[PDB]
């Protein structure tokens, strides 16, 4: 019913340094004396985490680093300094009238040294082969940023169908991002063909890296 | 210690109604506001309705009115949200949330509605030991994959918890009506097979607790 718009949508913030969250409404939630918007921390597979009440008012346990402000419709929240266990979605909220509405969303990201993921190929399971199926899985652990490619080569030959990519969230701890794909193959699809690829371009190098493995061992 | 203890995940059939229980300890249950939050998958927060459990006083978003009822019981001190027939646009992260004027101080665990209208079906566990060959070194990889299950979630674990700090688990993508995810454990080759690690995956839907120790191939 009242529209909390939040600028910007997504913000890239270097460890230790300032970054500023806005909240405006369409109403003004402040009416009757005081500020009824709240702000809320929410970290990927959990509830949202109250920080801040009353744009002003930090809740017991959060740090003072957390400072929040505005009046009317215009406010804003500030992280300083950031820290890695920041990663998260930031909400704000509102009181006052009349069905309660949350914010827009504000995704909060941390830029750090750029890393080279550590490629690991893995071959199908022995029992795999007995159930019929043949997948083959590829881990890249620990790297930044975030944009990178799979490509899959069979024989040489590149494939593109069956391939399930996976990306997980910042870690809480490095920064740093993770994936893994798979090609879900069939076991007469996989003795048919020896050579197996895993291959990834990244920002780091300009020569992919390059893991596979071989059936005939 | 003030706590909110939500019910486990739900797989329901479009036309269905369900109860979700919310209990409640640490305070005197009568005396504060509980507010319901839905959460859809990748996108914001909306406030569904509160309740307050000392006598029959609730106040509904329009949105939910004619689809979402409340209810408290105050001898057992939980309180329950009821569903009436759920559609594809349902299929959400629900919240129960503890209120004292006027923000939104403790939080549940949420519970992950999902339909849906296919088959539960069993997972597959699958080791993934480093490539045929005795041993690299520095520091190998181990996998997990669970192939084929429905529906969500699956809890990953290796070594009952123990060995929790070098570990990546890779959020479910559905396929062709089937949810694959993997995980993925790092650790030194000092430790290893020295040292007996082993995937511990459960599902509650098919009540399977599938113990697999990870074995060079």
């Amino acid at each position: 019913d009242i529209v909390l718009t939040q600028s910007p949508a997504s913000l890239a913030v270097s460890l230790g340094q300032r970054a500023t969250i806005s909240c405006r409404a369409s109403e003004s939630v402040d009416s009757y004396g005081n500020s009824f918007m709240n702000w809320y921390q929410q970290k990927p597979g959990q509830p949202p985490k109250l920080l801040i009440y009353r744009a002003s008012n930090l809740e017991s346990g959060i740090p003072a680093r957390f400072s929040g402000s505005g009046s009317r419709t215009d406010f804003t929240l500030t992280i300083n300094p950031v820290e890695a266990d920041d990663v998260a979605t930031y909400y704000c909220q509102q009181s006052n009238e009349d069905p309660f509405t949350f914010g827009s969303g504000t995704k909060l990201e941390i830029k750090r040294a750029d890393a080279a993921p550590t490629v690991s190929i893995f071959p199908p399971s022995s029992k795999l082969g007995t159930s019929g199926g043949a997948s083959v899985v590829c881990f890249l652990n620990n790297f930044y940023p975030k944009d990178i490619n799979v490509k899959w080569k069979i024989d040489g030959s590149e494939r593109q169908n069956g391939v399930l990519n996976s990306w997980t969230d910042q870690d809480s701890k490095d920064s740093t991002y993770s994936m893994s794909s798979t090609l879900t193959l069939t076991k007469d699809e996989y003795e048919r063909h020896n050579s197996y690829t895993c291959e990834a371009t990244h920002k780091t190098s300009t020569s992919p890296i390059v893991k596979s493995f071989n059936r005939n061992e | 210690q003030v706590q909110l203890q939500q019910s486990g995940p739900e797989l329901v059939k479009p036309g269905v109604s369900v109860k979700i229980s919310c209990k409640a300890s640490g305070y005197s249950f009568t005396s504060f506001y509980i507010y319901w939050v839905k959460q859809r998958p990748g996108q914001g927060l909306e406030w569904i309705g509160w309740i307050f459990p000392g006598s029959t006083n609730t106040k509904y978003n329009e949105k939910f009115k004619g689809k979402a009822t409340l209810t408290a019981d105050t001898s057992s001190s939980t309180a329950s949200m009821q569903l009436s027939s759920l559609t594809s646009e349902d299929s959400a992260v629900y919240f129960c949330a503890r209120v004292d004027g006027y923000a939104m101080d403790y939080w549940g665990q949420g519970t992950s509605v999902t339909v849906s209208s296919a088959k539960t079906t069993a997972p597959s566990v699958y080791p993934l030991a480093p490539v045929c060959g005795d041993t690299t070194g520095s520091s190998v990889t181990l996998g997990c994959l669970v192939k084929g299950y429905f529906p969500e979630p699956v809890t990953l674990t290796w070594n009952s918890g123990s060995l929790s700090s070098g570990v990546h688990t890779f959020p479910a993508v559905l396929q062709s009506d089937l949810y694959t995810l993997s995980s993925s454990v790092t650790v030194t080759s000092s430790t290893w097979p020295s040292q007996s690690i082993t995937c511990n995956v459960a599902h509650p839907a098919s009540s399977t607790k599938v113990d697999k120790k990870i074995e060079p191939r």
